[PDB]
């Protein structure tokens, strides 16, 4: 105590606790995990209904930033969509001045040296958010990033983000990656948040998947949901 | 044209110990005086002297921007300021109107305030220092006044011939220049005193 | 920033400013220097030693030269003594530009502290760290000054800096007489830098500049070496 | 409670405190109720009389020819939003010569209401709002918050004991398709009745019905045009 | 003692101290990671462990040895998110070089340019100091190879061989008795003492997959990292 | 004891703008009644010496041409609200020929009511009652330093603020006239005053649809006094 | 450059700045003035001169045209700055309106002027309060005052400084109308007032009369004992 | 962010100042000057606060700051503080000269200042000054004048007036022994040599410690003489004398 | 002043008082020709008069430690400087930002 009011300041063993509040807000939040395999990327995000609260499709955590980056952001919704404006006003400037399309190793250092920005002074806070960014390309292949409150921003295969962080990336690692088709991945992902997050504190859910790759032409968009609706189908068959 | 306005001469000689400097006493607009005693000839310290040419405007503003800058100079330091100080103060604040220049031309005789070295230097309107080691003139007559000094210089003058020659230099040269006349006035100064003479010019 | 600008020194209710006080003793805990003025030429010695023995010695310089013939040390800290060296550095060129002569000893100080006055008083910083001695031969005679946190100046003849400076201040009230020559300064200056140093002076424990009417001159680490030989 | 003074400063809990103070103000007004169908968007409100002369303070403002938005917050920060609201639809118009889309019009308010929640020296706006629009995919009803929160809703109610009014809704969601206007609109005023003590109602002046819709511009019914829709009702079983 | 705000903000203590530069001093040893930097008569060695904690994650994403130019290197330790801040700087300030004065910047100019940014973090009262280290090698003309390191106080020097990171007190106390027997160094004995003196420190004895070396040469000046192939040459050369 | 001035409550309320309508409770009492006849208003001048002329001593102010104020609270600061009044309803005027309605004037007050900060000050202390004749009829509008508008039929704010408030319920009704409304009103002003009632303690200022403008000066006022 | 509030509401619902800047004009000499038909007349207290020392500069009745003139209270600083402002606003509104400026214009530029003083953020409000005293045209003999809040009444006879309220206590007590009938009787009169306020030796009362023709004229310190001599010899006449 | 302000600017709760008081109480500590004029003249008498043995003395003017062709200034308090205000005051007496080629009278050069001075201690936070110095000169309308510079931004018309509190003693005695037009360059002189003997704690009243400054009205110059070395001394020789003399009486 | 009716404090002593006092104090002692006790009065800066005998003891103890019963000035000047210890911190920058 009186060393974690402002960002500015130091704890006297050397570190910032404004940092590391910010930190334990976006761990009280729903899971939200993503994984690439050979040719694409496939995010899932666990959506709560409290009883009805909105319709069947608000408040997306599934957004799109570019017309091959995707988002699985997680954590304080509102902040969460402001950097879903700077990453988008950030991917047209690249188009503008150099005349192609953005790739996903500058986008992850553009936005997380403008989250950084915000954990340096005493007149604004560090954002609440942490994401992920999914792309896929015909010269870079399918690359997977995330960010956390801090600015930290490096590379990944599988990652989590929510409550059920280290109880959700047991499983994952348990997977292949090399050796997946996408289209495979889209069954695997639907068991891992069929199989966390017991219907206990929160009876009802949602599963949206968003997915970007070679079979989608490396535009991003939702899987066909209601369409083939293999995802819930093949994940509660984990029932023993 | 802008600087035949007005019109001015302003002529400096050097001498053996002693310099001496010149002007003119009209004050016109081109083709009708005004008065007889326009002052053209300004002091900045002791046994130095500046004189100022062309747009009578210009004149007296720049007389007094430099005696504000001047002053200045004087008191944040103890000294008197010595005569290449002066010409490089005066090409700044010229410079500085690069694009609106300030339509005069400055001549500086001084002495050295250690020794009793004598000092001229004449500058352009936007400040390209030059100096001589025997005469500068500026002017609308500047052609007539090269005319006299070039045939009336010696190396080196007692403070009698050098009063002589720039008188001679003067009456000459400014009566056969339309707008300028109506009297000459002669600083010639030196280490002991300082002498100011009106000479006895034609007066049309 | 917001527009803030507040000043955060104030004044003591007993009527004093707290802040430069403290600003001072970080002065007193810093390197020892000796500066000595002797009729000819003025003599800036300070001691410079490394942690350890893998530093590298012609990289960090102390005796700073500002135009051609102003030299310049500090006793403070050392990150806040490189700003208001550009500074005097940039400050001195402004001069040169409108007058066309190399400015006075006299000169830079008035400039000098008026940046670092104004700097106290201006609000979100803190003073700086650093007391210097400024020296220089301008118009015969060699000058030597003394600035300090609170943005004075001073003009000695033999004043020392830096830790233990009390005991090198009784030292050069006797040691120093109304003049010398500059090889006289030198022998003297460093009778008076191993007050507090170490056992070993080599060339690099110590490093001398001096300002001669020729300009300002910095010693190299073989005539330091040499002249260190029969010292004191 | 050092911590629960600035919007800048975090909590060792993770939960800014001025954003849960904000949540508190939108509860101290009064109650409104906001539905749809699949070709309306009718929104009920309730109005108070500060006294028994003065005039009911309103609730529901007209912002488009099919936008209208209701109210719960301050009145410094309802005009505020409301005329950055007015604004927006007129500059599209301007621009496009088209009516926006009323998904993308909140989108800019939650961008907007996102500054004063994280910059040094601003209050959040205390403010709730219930967005009602149509557009060329059919009627819509928004929710806001002043956490800067959006959600797309069938029916949702908010004010001074508007969790009354939500138990109601959940048991006739399935009804709110299949209904033209009337059955619309007096299953809307249902929901308000159940916000109420059990010794006074609406009485035509204190309660206003706005409806947007396919064919109808957004037209706001007030004390006049009111008795019309309050027909046809049944007391409150006790 | 605390007088005022002294803890809390960059202002002076009565002892003629202040805390907050000091605190960011061991901000740097959080990390848990240590840099070892070696100069020879012809090379300059930078070695640098990492620890990859997780299945899931690259092996290319984590490297803390980067490029400033062509003829530049440096290593980065302290916090992750505020090191890359420092090198964004470091890149775009000898480009500014290039431009304004046509030719290649120093090794010793670079250092002054970082340092008087880090003095003015410590200087104005109301931003953070940017706790982190900074390690410098390259060569320079008619000059040999040269080491430095910034600190965030803002202050540089040139070394000899010097480490950073956590272990710095038992690490140069090893490279102190290693310089001052006067052996001779050439390359290989200046890598072979790289490797040996992180061995000792902390006692390994590692597998040649998480160090990395960046050294530069005077015959090629370009700054280089190795491959994991000829690391294991060095390392087995040294296992006698 | 010095918190932030833009601060919510941990109840949901606010600190500052909560003080301010303490405030108004110190100012003097006003009544103004709005019947169909025209708009009467009253108010108490509170004369603390006899030294001090009373007549620079004023609580109606006209604002354009028919709309008359009564302002209760801090004196210079309802100089700043007036003053702005003024302004927008001669550029109203002078960009669409017509005279500024008395709900679209108070709009236009009660913008800048709370648009203190630190970037682009404190609340205001002063509550207002407008008054007027427009299209509509004639109108009478109250406000407050927390901006919030609202139209009264018959509001008495100022000291006596409860105490009025519930003697005026007591006797009103729609079909009044005139001359009932401002006989009635200071009925009021002598039970809640404490001095006596005289030709200097009060004013009156009655707006009517014909008389537009609203005339009211002394050697009348002893009249109504003494006809009643 | 600076966003700091000083003046903020109390929780009883009051200020802070205000009441501590009239504690300031509490503390400072006392200056009165009455009025008249054709002449008006203000009086200064409490000199205090060191009778060593040069005293033309230490005058604290101006005058900012040829009508108006002013007595302050409170600190001295503050007056300098409201004063030369004054002069300048007075001296514009002539080059507008050719009139001279009345004594009503002039009074609501010093109190609109110290309101947003206090409005406004970052700013210490000033600790004076005036007396404005001028004839406008018509022969209007009248005085207003101001007040470090920023109101301003109009008064026919005013106290301020050190022990106001006994002197305003003491002009209660003497609302004649025979007093402002005579010149030198109502010039007696603010020397009776300002006789019980300091030890009043006729040496520390400087007053200053306008007879609305023509600029301030200060009375001699002979002119002070002749009027003092003629009220303390018809105060004797009472037995 | 908000909790750093040192707030320089609210009144006391007693109804006062609270940060001009404490610099207004500071300005008595280690400073003495004084200046007395009744007739043709007026002079500036100072006090070397240190006079160490290794200094230089090579400015010739320490405490007295010549700021214009006819005034001059004696300065106590903040010493860099005194750096800021007479690079300021001697700019504002410059371009006076330029708009109007007169030179500037020495009433309006002092409230020239003092209106800096209070602007710096109402709005902004900003430290006020410590500063608080003297003003001698000539003008064309009264001729020889003095005034007494605060911190607070207030001034005043002087004949005898100081600066330090160890010359609070000396305004006593200047209350005692003044004259009204009668003064010289002799009897004034010779009376602030009489009142730095008793009112400055060092004995026999060294040269090297005290500083005297002049101006003189000579034809049309107005000569500011600043006497140096010797003429001190025989003052103090004549000052001793005539202190030796007196004592006779005992 | 009901019940004390004289006040008397006693002051710092003066530089003829300080040599008084020092002339009682050598008077019992032995001295050389050729020495100045008014400028060891003088080299008092306000002093107490208590170490008037602080003095007269270290000048005859180091006059004891050469067997010595004659005394310099010297040994006075040694003897005033060592007793002259205050906290005064004479960096020459605590009495000279404040000149």
């Amino acid at each position: 105590t009186g060393y974690d009011l402002s960002a500015s300041t130091f704890s006297p063993d050397g570190r910032v606790f404004q940092v590391e509040y910010a930190m334990k807000a976006v761990e009280n939040s729903s899971t939200a995990i993503g994984i690439r395999c050979k040719d694409g990327v496939v995010f899932g995000v666990e959506k709560l209904v409290l009883s009805k609260l909105y319709e069947e499709g608000s408040n997306k955590r599934l957004f799109n930033v570019d017309r091959h980056v995707g988002m699985a952001v997680a954590g304080l919704l509102a902040d969460a969509r402001s950097l879903a404006d700077i990453a988008r006003e950030e991917a047209s400037n690249f188009r503008s001045n150099f005349g192609y399309n953005i790739p996903l190793k500058h986008l992850a250092d553009r936005v997380a040296m403008y989250v950084h920005a915000y954990t340096l002074y005493s007149a604004v806070r560090p954002f609440g958010c942490s994401f992920m960014l999914g792309s896929y390309s015909v010269n870079d292949g399918a690359q997977l990033y995330m960010i956390d409150p801090s600015g930290v921003s490096y590379g990944y295969w599988g990652c989590a983000i929510g409550k059920a962080r280290q109880a959700a990336k047991t499983e994952i690692e348990k997977l292949q990656m090399k050796e997946m088709t996408c289209r495979d991945i889209v069954k695997e992902v639907a068991k891992i948040i069929y199989i966390v997050h017991d219907e206990v504190k929160d009876k009802a859910f949602e599963l949206e998947l968003s997915w970007v790759g070679e079979l989608t032409n490396g535009r991003h968009e939702i899987v066909p949901k209601d369409i083939r609706e293999e995802a819930e189908k093949y994940a509660k068959e984990s029932l023993k | 044209s802008i600087m035949s306005y007005n019109g001015g001469a302003v002529m400096a000689m050097k001498g053996k110990n002693c310099v001496a400097i010149a002007a003119d006493r009209r004050f016109g607009i081109q083709a009708q005086m005004v008065t007889t005693d326009f002052q053209k000839i300004f002091p900045m310290g002791d046994r130095l002297y500046i004189g100022l040419a062309g747009l009578a405007t210009d004149v007296q503003t720049v007389a007094q921007r430099l005696k504000f800058r001047l002053n200045l100079y004087e008191l944040k330091e103890g000294r008197q300021i010595k005569p290449y100080t002066l010409m490089s103060m005066v090409a700044n604040l010229l410079y500085e109107k690069r694009f609106g220049p300030y339509y005069t031309e400055p001549v500086i005789a001084g002495l050295d305030p250690k020794t009793f070295k004598p000092f001229i230097c004449s500058l352009d309107l936007i400040g390209c220092p030059m100096v001589t080691d025997d005469f500068v003139v500026s002017g609308t007559c500047a052609e007539q006044m090269y005319g006299m000094c070039e045939s009336l210089w010696e190396p080196n003058m007692d403070p009698d011939h050098l009063f002589e020659t720039i008188s001679q230099a003067m009456l000459n040269a400014v009566d056969r220049d339309a707008v300028s006349g109506m009297g000459v006035i002669v600083h010639i100064i030196e280490k002991d005193k300082i002498t100011t003479r009106t000479l006895k010019a034609r007066m049309d | 920033e917001r527009g803030y600008s507040f000043s955060l020194t104030t004044f003591s209710p007993s009527g004093k400013l707290v802040q430069i006080e403290y600003a001072l003793a970080a002065v007193a805990g810093g390197a020892p220097s000796v500066g000595i003025k002797a009729a000819n030429g003025v003599v800036l010695a300070t001691e410079k030693k490394q942690k350890s023995i893998l530093y590298d010695e012609r990289s960090v310089h102390k005796v700073e030269p500002i135009t051609k013939h102003i030299g310049l040390v500090y006793s403070g800290m050392g990150p806040d003594y490189r700003v208001l060296v550009h500074r005097a550095r940039k400050l001195a060129q402004q001069y040169y530009l409108v007058y066309q002569e190399p400015i006075p000893t006299a000169q830079l100080v008035q400039r000098v502290a008026s940046v670092m006055q104004e700097y106290t008083q201006s609000g979100g910083v803190r003073p700086f760290g650093v007391s210097l001695l400024i020296c220089g031969w301008n118009e015969g005679r060699p000058y030597l000054f003394q600035s300090d946190p609170s943005g004075a100046y001073f003009a000695w003849k033999a004043t020392a800096m830096g830790k233990n400076y009390v005991n090198g201040k009784t030292f050069l009230e006797k040691r120093y007489n109304e003049d010398l020559e500059l090889e006289d300064a030198i022998h003297t200056a460093i009778l008076t830098l191993k007050e507090s140093f170490e056992g070993q002076m080599t060339e690099d424990n110590i490093e001398v500049g001096i300002c001669n009417e020729a300009g300002f001159r910095r010693l190299t680490p073989t005539e330091v070496k040499d002249y260190l030989a029969a010292i004191a | 409670n050092q911590y629960d003074n600035d919007v800048t400063v975090w909590s060792p809990q993770g939960r800014i405190h001025q954003i849960e103070y904000a949540m508190e103000a939108v509860k101290q007004g009064s109650a409104t109720v906001g539905l749809k169908s699949k070709t309306h968007a009718v929104l009920v409100a309730l109005k108070r009389a500060q006294s028994e002369l003065a005039a009911h303070q309103k609730k529901i403002l007209h912002v488009d020819n099919h936008i209208g938005i209701s109210i719960a917050g301050l009145t410094a920060d309802a005009r505020l939003l409301c005329n950055f609201m007015r604004q927006e639809c007129l500059d599209s118009r301007f621009v496009f010569d088209r009516p926006l889309p009323v998904s993308r019009l909140v989108s800019l308010i939650g961008s907007k209401t996102q500054i004063p929640t994280q910059r040094y020296g601003r209050r959040p706006y205390g403010v709730g709002l219930l967005i009602a629009g149509y557009d060329d995919m059919g009627p819509h009803i928004f929710q806001t918050c002043p956490s800067a929160n959006y959600f797309d809703c069938r029916a949702m109610s908010i004010g001074a004991r508007s969790q009354s009014a939500r138990t109601y809704l959940e048991r006739h969601m399935s009804e709110f398709m299949e209904c033209n206007l009337n059955e619309l609109v007096k299953h809307g005023l249902r929901a308000l009745r159940e916000t109420l003590p059990a010794e006074q109602d609406l009485t035509t002046k204190n309660v206003s019905i706005g409806i947007v819709g396919k064919d109808l511009e957004f037209t706001i019914y007030d004390d006049d045009d009111v008795s019309p829709f309050l027909e046809g009702l049944e007391e409150r079983p006790q | 003692s605390s007088a005022g705000f002294d803890r809390h903000i960059t202002i002076f203590s009565p002892e003629g101290r202040l805390y907050q530069v000091e605190y960011a001093f061991k901000a740097i040893n959080q990390g848990g990671l240590t840099s070892v930097a070696v100069r020879g008569k012809d090379c300059a060695v930078i070695v640098t462990q990492k620890k990859v904690p997780d299945k899931l994650l690259d092996s290319s994403t984590v490297t803390h040895l980067f490029k400033i130019t062509e003829n530049i290197g440096c290593v980065m330790t302290g916090m992750t998110a505020d090191s890359r801040s420092q090198v964004q700087r470091a890149r775009y300030e000898a480009a500014n070089w290039k431009y304004k004065y046509g030719y290649e910047i120093p090794v010793d100019m670079l250092c002054k340019r970082i340092a008087d940014i880090s003095q003015v973090y410590t200087q104005n009262a109301e931003m953070r100091p940017l706790g982190c280290c900074m390690i410098l090698i390259g060569i320079d003309e008619e000059q040999g190879p040269q080491v430095y390191k910034c600190d965030p106080a803002g202050y540089y020097c040139g070394f000899k061989a010097t480490a950073a990171g956590v272990k710095q007190t038992e690490s140069t106390s090893f490279l102190e008795k290693k310089v001052k027997k006067k052996f001779d160094w050439t390359f290989e004995q200046t890598v072979e003492t790289a490797i040996t003196c992180l061995s000792t420190v902390l006692s390994i004895d590692f597998k040649p997959s998480e160090i990395e070396v960046g050294v530069v040469t005077v015959e090629n000046p370009k700054f280089r990292i190795l491959t994991e192939a000829e690391i294991d040459a060095h390392l087995v050369a040294l296992a006698e | 004891y010095d918190r932030g001035v833009n601060t919510f409550s941990p109840e949901g309320r606010l600190f500052q703008v909560e003080y301010a309508i303490e405030a108004i409770k110190l100012g003097s009492t006003a009544i103004g009644i709005q019947t169909s006849e025209g708009v009467c208003l009253a108010v108490e001048k509170r004369i603390t010496s006899p030294l001090m002329e009373p007549s620079s001593i004023e609580k109606i102010v006209e604002i354009d041409a028919h709309i008359g104020c009564a302002m209760s609270g801090l004196i210079a600061d309802a100089k700043t609200l007036i003053d702005k009044a003024r302004v927008e309803t001669q550029n109203h005027w002078f960009t669409y020929n017509e005279t500024m309605t008395v709900e679209s004037v108070t709009q236009a007050v009660s913008n800048l009511a709370l648009q203190f900060g630190e970037e682009d000050s404190r609340p205001f202390g002063v509550a207002l009652l407008f008054g007027g004749v427009d299209e509509k009829g004639p109108q009478l509008f109250h406000m407050d330093p927390s901006g919030t508008f609202v139209q009264c039929d018959a509001r008495a704010i100022g000291s006596a603020s409860e105490g009025a408030q519930s003697s005026l319920q007591e006797v009103y009704h729609k079909s009044m006239t005139l001359k009932e409304a401002i006989k009635s009103s200071l009925i009021i002003l002598k039970q809640v005053m404490e001095e006596k009632l005289n030709a200097t303690n009060i004013e009156l200022a009655t707006v009517q649809p014909g008389q537009n403008f609203h005339m009211f000066t002394k050697e009348e006022l002893e009249e109504v006094i003494k006809d009643i | 450059s600076y966003d700091r509030a000083i003046t903020v509401f109390s929780p009883d619902g009051h200020l802070f700045q205000v009441e501590y800047a009239q504690e300031a004009v509490k503390k400072g000499s006392t200056a009165v003035g009455v009025r008249g038909r054709d002449i008006v007349v203000l009086g200064v207290e409490k000199k205090s001169v060191a009778k060593l020392q040069d005293e033309r500069t230490v005058r604290k009745i101006c005058a900012l045209d040829d009508n108006v003139c002013m007595a302050f209270a409170g600190l001295t600083a503050d007056a300098r700055i409201v004063i030369n402002r004054a002069r300048v606003e007075c001296q514009s509104h002539r080059l507008t309106v050719e009139d001279p400026v009345t004594v009503e214009y002039i009074t609501r530029y010093i109190a609109s002027l110290k309101q947003r003083y206090t409005q406004s953020n970052g700013r210490r409000p000033f600790g004076i309060s005036a007396l404005i005293v001028g004839f406008d045209f018509d022969g209007t003999p009248r005085l207003y005052q101001t007040d470090p809040s920023g109101t301003y009444h109009a008064w026919k006879a005013n106290a301020i400084g050190r022990g106001a309220k006994s002197v305003r206590e003491f002009l209660e007590k003497n609302y004649t109308d025979e007093a402002i009938e005579t010149d030198d009787l109502t010039i007696k009169l603010v020397i009776k007032a300002l006789l019980e306020v300091v030890q009043s030796g006729g040496k520390n009362i400087e007053l200053a009369v306008m007879r609305r023709d023509q600029s301030l004229k200060i009375l001699n310190p002979e002119e002070i004992e002749k009027y003092v001599a003629e009220i303390e010899k018809e105060k004797e006449e009472n037995e | 962010s908000r909790r750093y302000d040192s707030r320089t600017t609210i009144f006391s709760p007693e109804g006062r100042l609270y940060q001009v008081e404490y610099a207004m109480e500071a300005i008595g500590h280690a400073g003495t000057c004084l200046g007395i004029l009744a007739n043709d003249g007026v002079l500036l008498a100072a006090e070397r606060r240190n006079i160490h043995k290794l200094l230089d003395e090579v400015f010739f003017s320490e405490k007295i700051y010549k700021l214009n062709e006819d005034m001059a200034c004696s300065v106590a308090g903040i010493t860099s503080d005194a750096n800021v205000l007479t690079n300021e005051l001697r700019l504002i007496a410059q371009r006076y000269l330029l708009q109007y080629q007169e030179p500037i009278p020495c009433e309006q050069l002092v409230t020239a200042l003092c209106d800096i001075k209070q602007a710096y201690t109402q709005f902004g936070g900003k430290r006020p000054f410590g500063v608080s110095l003297l003003y001698i000169g000539w003008d064309k309308h009264y001729g020889f004048q003095l005034y007494q510079s605060d911190p607070s931004g207030n001034y005043g018309g002087w004949k005898a007036t100081c600066i330090g509190n160890n010359s609070a003693a000396a305004v006593s005695m200047l209350k005692q022994d003044y004259k009204e037009g009668e003064m010289t360059l002799k009897s004034a002189l010779a009376l602030a040599i009489k009142v730095l003997n008793k009112t400055m704690d060092v004995s026999k009243l060294s040269a090297e410690k005290v500083e005297i400054a002049t101006l003189t009205r000579e034809n049309g110059k107005t000569v500011i003489r600043v006497l140096k070395q010797k003429e001190v001394e025989q003052l103090i020789k004549k000052h001793e004398e005539e202190e030796a003399k007196a004592e006779r009486e005992k | 002043p009901g019940r004390i009716d004289r006040k008397i404090e006693f002051p710092p002593p003066n530089e003829e008082a300080r040599l008084d006092i020092l002339k009682i104090h050598s008077r019992k002692m032995n001295l050389t020709r050729g020495i100045n006790l008014r400028k060891i009065a003088e080299l008092m800066p306000g002093a107490s008069g208590a170490e008037v005998k602080g003095v007269c003891t270290e000048a005859g103890m180091y006059a004891l430690r050469e067997r010595r019963v004659h005394v310099t000035q010297e040994d006075f000047e040694m003897a005033v400087a060592k007793v002259m210890q205050k906290d005064s911190e004479k960096n020459m920058s605590i009495k000279k930002l404040w000149k």
